[PDB]
């Protein structure tokens, strides 16, 4: 959809695989503020937002924190405290159209900039001078809205480049969407450590014959000291045992 | 809100409206000129009053706004290219007669007509032919009766047109609250903004001669030689007092003295630097010479140009049915489109002529930030310049010997450099004068100075002062012999020209200066020299958003329009000149004539 009229999705209760957005040679600027790309796998918010539009190739600078133009004030705003990333990249292959692509639209006058993570699709006529404009355009009446003159041959400064803002909320409520965990494979009888669903230890990891309730995740005997575990893609009962020590 | 505001607004909305008009325009524009069919004639009608039904319709929003109180200045200058009253202040009959004048004029220029009495079924045009007869011929009759001819056929009966057109136009300037044709003409030379640069109309027409009277006698000297080497081919055509005819100058308007080096070569002995063949034998096709050339300019200081240049654009041999007229133009289409249009092949003269044609790409390229009403130079005559300039700086041999075009053990002498400087002299310098006469007249004759009768003999008599040049057969009052020139019946402006060349020589001393560069100033190359291409490009980018006073101070430091590059490039030639002939008198007699 347009700048304008920016598609809105909410993401939740999920896991976002950002190394491949980071790792993909079809987007042409990706410029992140929250955190590096690299890390963005490791922590993790409660749910995510993505603005979708198109715009032309010059305006993809107006979409940045702390930056102002006639996108940046009028179809679309970013906070200066803007957590998340944006990812801009050139559509002129596809949105361009050989015709006029005439259907993107965005908006040139207002009265007032618009609040971030706001949205505006007003097309009631501006007025610039003092004579109010009653319907019809006069002297002092020029349409908010421009369309898109996107054509094959426009030069790179005016191509359609699609640009999704995608913004990273970690509200009171608890998180829903995370990386990757990417576990390890599975070694026996060796003392080594580990850190099984986040309960860590050391020890060596022998077969076990205990028959845990269909429920359980992991057995104690008593003094609450950690005896046996299962794990979590097999289902399978082991058993922990500290490494000899002595004098 | 106040006035500037809204106007502020409908520049807003216009510039937005007119980008995608222009753009389709030009693109139709380029196609006819690159796709030479049927269906794109139309187009041109089918887009011209398109435009003219937007251009004089955001025109017709354009005059209520009281363009004297907008302090921003970049903003009422770009009104006041909407505020222009034009020709629909004249009336209706007055305006079309002005078309059908203007359209029989041209069509009676562009067709003439000239049958030897022998043979009165054959006549010959502009068209090459008797154009190149008279541009390489060695006699004195043949070339007198082709100028007689001609300005019969299109000066005999061009007197009332002409006076009509010149009437009409001027009353078209009185229309346009001008008490003179020549104060529009002349107000591309003009700004009434920033303190310090502020330069009038009448101001040029002063600065025309002021900076004309130091190459007086260079002119003299080159006058005597040409006459000597005429003595010498021609026997007893041409008085020592005397001066040659029009006809003898291998044109009959004697614009330019190339047509005649053959005959007044310094030194035919020593070969012109001409590297053709060694481009044949390097096979340099058009997309090397193309290539080349870009990366001449990119080493200047310009910036490489955009994707999408080398497809669209037609480099060379448009060939069969698909044919397209490859006159060299560089078009700005708009949003972004910079192409070339040109018959590019493996030429020296070819090769000049591209770097010239992407001399002007890098021009469009320097202005194209500015606004859609801006989205021009300071003056005309700077783009010619400024795509002169490389040009002129590419035939130096050490820009011919780094990549090789030039032997690599080329050694030159003071010989071939007095026989260049005279060849480059003969078109440059030698068509000043003309230049400058051509010039006055018409502002003389735009003014009303000089009364009906008196136009041809007042011409004719003040040639023989400016340009040296005596009537073979006579012309009083039944020709109109200037009217039979390309830039007369298309109402052209010819100050362009005459300001072009002191502008591309005035940049080539001041890089010259400012590039690390000693010798000879003919030898003055800009190649691997980036500061100059910046200091270039710094005035470049200015474009119509500065005044042309303001954008004479980067790469020149003085503001106004001076003649010292031009005498210090032809330094050893007026050197040569002046032990050269010194036996033959300098000055001609403007009372002697060939017929009596
Ligand atoms: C996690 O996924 C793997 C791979 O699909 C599952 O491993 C399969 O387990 C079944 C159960 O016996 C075998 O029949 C398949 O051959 C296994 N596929 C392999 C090893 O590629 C594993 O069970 C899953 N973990 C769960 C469901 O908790």
């Amino acid at each position: 959809a347009s700048v304008y009229a920016w598609n809105r999705k909410r993401i939740s209760n999920c896991v976002a695989d950002y190394s491949v957005l980071y790792n993909s040679a079809s987007f042409s600027t990706f410029k992140c503020y929250g955190v590096s790309p690299t890390k963005l796998n490791d922590l993790c918010f409660t749910n995510v937002y993505a603005d979708s539009f198109v715009i032309r190739g010059d305006e993809v600078r107006q979409i940045a924190p702390g930056q102002t133009g006639k996108i940046a004030d009028y179809n679309y705003k970013l906070p200066d405290d803007f957590t998340g990333c944006v990812i801009a990249w050139n559509s002129n292959n596809l949105d361009s159209k050989v015709g006029g692509n005439y259907n993107y639209r965005y908006r040139l006058f207002r009265k007032s900039n618009l609040k971030p993570f706001e949205r505006d699709i007003s097309t009631e006529i501006y007025q610039a001078g003092s004579k109010p404009c009653n319907g019809v355009e006069g002297f002092n009446c020029y349409f908010p809205l421009q369309s898109y003159g996107f054509q094959p041959t426009n030069g790179v400064g005016y191509q359609p480049y699609r640009v999704v803002v995608l913004s990273f909320e970690l509200l009171h409520a608890p998180a829903t969407v995370c990386g990757p965990k990417k576990s390890t494979n599975l070694v026996k009888n060796k003392c080594v450590n580990f850190n099984f669903n986040g309960l860590t230890g050391t020890g060596v990891l022998t077969e076990s014959n205990k028959k845990f309730l269909p429920f359980q995740q992991f057995g104690r005997d008593i003094a609450d000291t950690t005896d046996a575990v299962r794990d979590p893609q097999t289902l399978e009962i082991l058993d922990i045992t500290p490494c000899s020590f002595g004098g | 809100s106040t006035i500037e505001e809204q106007a502020k607004t409908f520049l807003d909305k216009f510039n937005h409206e007119a980008e995608d008009l222009f753009y389709q325009s030009s693109l139709a524009s380029w196609n006819y000129n690159t796709n030479i069919t049927e269906e794109n004639v139309q187009n041109m009608n089918n887009a011209g009053d398109k435009w003219s039904a937007f251009l004089k319709e955001q025109s017709t929003l354009a005059q209520m706004y009281p363009l004297q109180e907008i302090q921003n200045l970049t903003v009422k200058l770009q009104l006041q290219a909407l505020q222009q009253n034009g020709s629909s202040v004249l009336s209706e009959d007055k305006s079309k007669r002005l078309n059908t004048i203007l359209n029989t004029m041209s069509t009676i220029y562009s067709t003439g007509k000239v049958c030897n009495p022998d043979n009165p079924q054959e006549c010959l045009l502009l068209e090459p032919g008797l154009n190149e007869i008279m541009a390489n011929s060695l006699d004195y009759n043949e070339r007198l009766w082709a100028w007689e001819s001609w300005r019969s056929e299109v000066g005999k009966q061009l007197r009332p047109l002409y006076e009509e057109y010149v009437v009409l136009k001027n009353e078209m300037a009185r229309a346009n609250h001008y008490e003179d044709y020549g104060d529009y003409w002349r107000g591309d030379y003009e700004v009434n903004g920033v303190d310090g640069y502020d330069y009038s109309r009448g101001q040029l027409i002063e600065d025309v001669e002021h900076t004309f009277e130091e190459i007086k006698p260079l002119y003299e000297h080159l006058h005597a030689y040409v006459r000597a080497k005429l003595m010498n081919a021609y026997p007893s055509y041409i008085s020592p007092i005397g001066c040659l005819p029009a006809h003898l100058l291998g044109d009959m308007w004697g614009r330019f003295w190339t047509n005649l080096y053959s005959l007044t070569v310094p030194f035919g002995q020593k070969p012109n630097i001409d590297v053709t063949d060694a481009m044949v034998d390097q096979a340099w096709d058009a997309q090397r010479i193309f290539k080349e050339a870009e990366k001449f300019f990119v080493s200047v200081g310009l910036p490489n140009m955009t994707q999408g240049f080398w497809e669209n654009s037609m480099l060379t041999d448009p060939g069969n049915v698909q044919k397209a007229v490859c006159h060299p133009t560089a078009w700005d289409l708009g949003k972004g489109d910079f192409r070339i249009l040109m018959c590019t092949k493996v030429t020296m003269d070819d090769f000049l002529t591209a770097h010239h044609e992407m001399g002007h790409i890098q021009y469009d390229m320097a202005y194209a930030a500015q606004p859609f009403l801006l989205r021009n130079g300071a003056n005309e005559g700077f783009h010619e310049a400024v795509g002169e300039i490389m040009s002129l700086s590419a035939a130096t041999p050490k820009h011919l010997k780094s990549i090789g075009l030039l032997s690599p053990d080329f050694q030159e002498d003071n010989e071939t450099e007095i026989n260049f400087l005279l060849k480059q002299a003969l078109t440059i310098v030698g068509t000043l004068p003309f230049t400058y006469m051509l010039e006055k007249w018409r502002w003389m004759v735009f003014k009303g100075e000089i009364p009906k009768d008196q136009w041809m003999k007042k011409w004719w008599e003040m040639k023989r002062e400016i340009v040296g040049v005596v009537e073979p057969v006579p012309h009083d009052e039944t020709y109109c012999d200037p009217a039979s020139l390309f830039h007369v019946s298309n109402d052209y402006s010819f100050i362009r020209y005459y300001t072009r060349t002191l502008y591309q020589f005035q940049f080539q001393e001041a890089l010259c200066q400012a590039a690390k560069h000693e010798g000879p100033l003919h030898k003055c190359d800009i190649s691997n020299s980036t500061e100059a291409g910046q200091k270039l490009f710094n005035m470049l980018r200015l474009g119509k958003s500065e005044p042309w006073t303001l954008a004479l101070e980067n790469v020149v430091g003085a503001k106004n329009m001076n003649v010292r590059p031009l005498l210090n490039y032809f330094e050893p030639l007026f050197t040569w000149l002046k032990d050269q002939n010194k036996n033959s008198f300098v000055g001609w007699s403007t009372d002697w004539s060939p017929y009596a």
